[PDB]
Formats: structure tokens, sequence, C-alpha cells
């Protein structure tokens, strides 16, 4: 699952 | 050939309360919570990343990046004790929304925010999407264990300055927040590619629409689902520079976009005022705070 970034 | 009758706050009073509004989605950001006293966490002039020269960090951004966390948890621990709120008081966004709820309009909230007050303010479980995860509960970090423990043991363990650690088998337990490193919540895109089919309104208050994934929600609407942004300042626009799906507020092509410029809170009273709702809003907001107020 997609991982959280700054952006 | 649209569903607003015109772009104002109005157009949008008279769409909810025609039959072709049954379905409201709300997007919710830090602007919701500054008036309860809630700092926006994802702010430079809040200065998260200033203080932290104790702490002797590889770089700042490593004291919330979930690797750096597991085995170095005393700086954030640290930083919540500092940043914890003095009070959980919900806002009149917050009501807003529980009326919504009230009266069968609440397809599902999605909110940026861990501060918890979607919840105090009577949003169950089913109704929200904490795309960010949350204080309210917090777990064990052992994938065999996931003791769960609520935000009261938590806040005991950041006040005494004791690293929290599980009853069961002694490893960090860590508020349900989403680090960074952290996968996103499966349930974000789970309600997403159900909720959007559903929607008949979109309501976006307190948010610049500049963290994602949470901003391209906004590009999940159906064409024609009008988009009311509540905000002190319009957001949301494609960019000129980066630059599908963005608001369109003020050309002549514009046709759904509507946006109400100033606090959250006055602009969430303006439109229930507009829906006859005032009087259940305050009446809701003063006994709700009252009942805080005397915990
Ligand atoms: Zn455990």
């Amino acid at each position: 699952l997609p991982k959280k970034y700054g952006g | 050939e649209r569903l607003l009758d015109e772009l104002t706050l109005e157009g949008v009073a008279r769409y909810m309360q025609s039959e072709r509004c049954r379905r409201v989605i709300c997007l919710v950001g830090a602007g919701i919570s500054t008036s309860a006293g809630i700092p926006d966490f994802r702010s430079p002039s809040t200065g998260l990343y200033d203080n932290l020269e104790k702490y002797h960090l590889p770089y700042p951004e490593a004291i919330f990046e979930i690797s750096y966390f597991k085995k170095h948890p005393e700086p954030f621990f640290a930083l919540a004790k500092e940043l914890y709120p003095g009070q959980f008081k919900p806002t009149i966004c917050h009501y807003f929304m529980r009326l919504l709820k009230d009266k069968g309009l609440l397809l599902r909230c999605y909110t940026q925010n861990i501060d918890t007050l979607e919840r105090i303010a009577g949003l169950e479980q089913e109704d929200l999407v904490e795309a960010h995860g949350t204080f309210y509960t917090s777990h064990c970090v052992s994938a065999s264990c996931r003791h769960e423990y609520p935000l009261s043991w938590m806040k005991e363990k950041i006040f005494s300055e004791v690293t929290p650690k599980c009853e069961d088998c002694q490893s960090l337990v860590k508020p349900d927040i989403v680090f960074f490193g952290e996968s996103l919540p499966a349930r974000f895109f789970s309600c997403m590619q159900s909720d959007f089919l559903k929607v008949d309104l979109l309501l976006v208050m307190g948010t610049s629409l500049q963290v994602q994934p949470f901003a391209s929600l906004i590009s999940k609407a159906p064409l024609s689902t009008p988009r009311l942004l509540i905000n002190k300042e319009k957001a949301g626009q494609s960019d000129p520079f980066l630059g599908g799906g963005g608001m369109d507020f003020d050309s002549k092509k514009a046709y759904r976009d509507v946006a109400w410029l100033g606090e959250c809170d006055q602009g969430c009273l303006a439109l229930a005022e507009l829906l006859g709702w005032k009087k259940e809003l305050e009446d809701l907001v003063r006994r709700e705070h009252a009942s805080i107020d005397a915990q």
C-alpha cells in the first residue's frame, strides 16, 4: 500500500 | 446545464434541500480545528522542526519517520507532550457535520486531522476516514501482539514522561497516527473507491488541498457533483506551474464549484442559517461545549 511521504 | 442554480452559498443551500442532494462527503483539514486551539501540524509556521536540538536527530524530519521513531521514540513523545492540547472541544464545523449525520445526509467525512474532534463531536467509526490516522487509539507495535490502548492511557504516559510500553509484551506503544514511511490506511482507498460513486455534494472545509493523496479526492467526484469550499483562502485550483479535476470557481467555464472565504465556523454557521438549522446548531454546540466544560 502507498506509504506516507512529504508531498 | 448544472445542478446548482447559481454558484453561491445560497445556490448550494437550495440544492441541499432539493430532492437531488441526498449524500454529502466532507473533506476536512487543519482549518476546522484551529478555532479549537489545535495547531496545523503540517504548516512550517507551527515550528515542529525548530527546537529539536537536544534530540540529536540525523535530520529534522526523522522525528516523524516510523523507522527512526521505533528505535528512538523519546523525541516524538517529548514533542507530543509540548503540543498536547489543553482541551478537546470540537468546533461549530465539527458539530455541523454531526447535524449532517443526524439528518441522514452524511455519506462520509474524510479527515486529515489527528486530533479526535470528529469523534468527540459524535461522528462514528463508520462515518469517518481518518486519512492520517488518529490519536484516539494507540497500539503496541509488535505484530504478534497489537494490544490496543485508549487515549487516556497514552496521555498519562506522555505527561509522566514515561515512554509507553505494552503491558503484555513490553514493546513500544504508538499512537494510531500515520508516521512518514508508514502505509496509508487501507480504509482510505477502499472507501474512496465506493463513496465517490454515490456522492451528491462535496463539502471541502479547512484544507488547502496541498497534501497528497488526500488532495486528489476532489478529482474523484463525478463531473456533475457540486463542490463547496469553506476556507480562509481559495484552494484546489490547478497549479499554473505543475499542471485535471481542479476547482474552477471563477472562469466563464465554471459550473459547479463555489468558494466561501472566511473562518470555517462562520461559513458553516452561514450555511446552517440558510438551511434553517441555525438554532439546532447553536443548541447542539452550546450543549456539547457545556458538557465538555463540565467534565
Ligand atoms: Zn504488546
